[PDB]
């Protein structure tokens, strides 16, 4: 029924609100709170390992909160563990980078990072200017579309719930979950007159891979660096 | 297919 589709939309939004780490209103309220030049210089003078370690902890924390998101979605716990692991492996870092747009301010090209807004410059010590620039771009393109909370909650669910990921054992059970979300998302977009937004979405697979690679690298090499 | 992420995700799925 119509209210049944409406139920699932509000419940995906609920699950998103509960697992999104920081509230949008807090993020929006803190736009004026910007790192000073002194504070920028502090981050830039950190060792490459110090800065990577911090950001990998954040990236890790983000992935865990996407897992919590997935756990609350309708049929996810009912899938076999193998499928749960396949969907989250293939999908979580992409969800993380889409969530990231909410902490991005497109007016001043800054992002909320450890309690204040800062630009690309903050992340010089990472030694990956191109990756940082690309992620800022992706965030900029996402913010421009001016997602509702519902749009993000539903779109990120669809990033996860995908019956096309290699190595599922129960494709059909994923397909039903994916279709149900598609049906719900389609109704919501139609009633809001937002059908066209998903045509405009910037490519996220490559970037997410590189974030995932870096996370893997830091854990792999942790014994050649100071105790965490 | 990255093994770093799988470990985080496995650990997170418990409990
Ligand atoms: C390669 C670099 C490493 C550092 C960084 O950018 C990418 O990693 C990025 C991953 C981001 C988080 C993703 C989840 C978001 C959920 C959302 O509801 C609220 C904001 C959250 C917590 C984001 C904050 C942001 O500062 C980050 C740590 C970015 C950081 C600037």
């Amino acid at each position: 029924s119509l209210t049944e589709i409406e139920h699932l939309v509000q419940s995906v939004c609920k699950s998103y609100r509960e697992t999104c780490q920081l509230r949008l209103e807090d993020l929006l309220r803190q736009r004026s709170n910007i790192f000073s030049r002194e504070e920028v210089t502090g981050y830039q003078r950190k060792s490459m390992w110090e800065m990577w370690e911090r950001c990998a902890h954040h990236l890790t924390e983000a992935i865990q909160y996407v897992v919590e998101f997935a756990k609350r979605l309708s049929g996810f716990m009912e899938l076999c563990q193998n499928d749960q692991i396949v969907l989250l492996k293939a999908g979580a870092m992409e969800v993380v980078l889409v969530r990231m747009c909410r902490a991005y301010n497109a007016d001043n090209r800054t992002v909320f990072f450890e309690g204040k807004y800062g630009g690309m410059e903050l992340f010089r010590a990472l030694g990956c200017s191109e990756l940082i620039s690309s992620i800022f771009d992706f965030s900029h393109s996402l913010s421009a579309l001016h997602f509702s909370e519902d749009e993000i909650a539903l779109y990120t669910a669809l990033v996860l719930i995908n019956a096309h990921r290699p190595g599922l054992q129960e494709k059909r059970k994923v397909e039903q979950l994916q279709y149900n979300l598609e049906l719900a998302f389609h109704h919501h977009l139609c009633k809001t007159h937002r059908q066209s937004i998903l045509a405009k979405l910037p490519p996220a697979g490559k970037l997410a891979s590189l974030c995932s690679q870096h996370v893997e690298r830091l854990q792999i090499f942790q014994h050649l660096h100071p105790i965490v | 297919t990255n093994m770093g992420l799988e470990a985080i995700i496995r650990k997170a799925l418990m409990g």
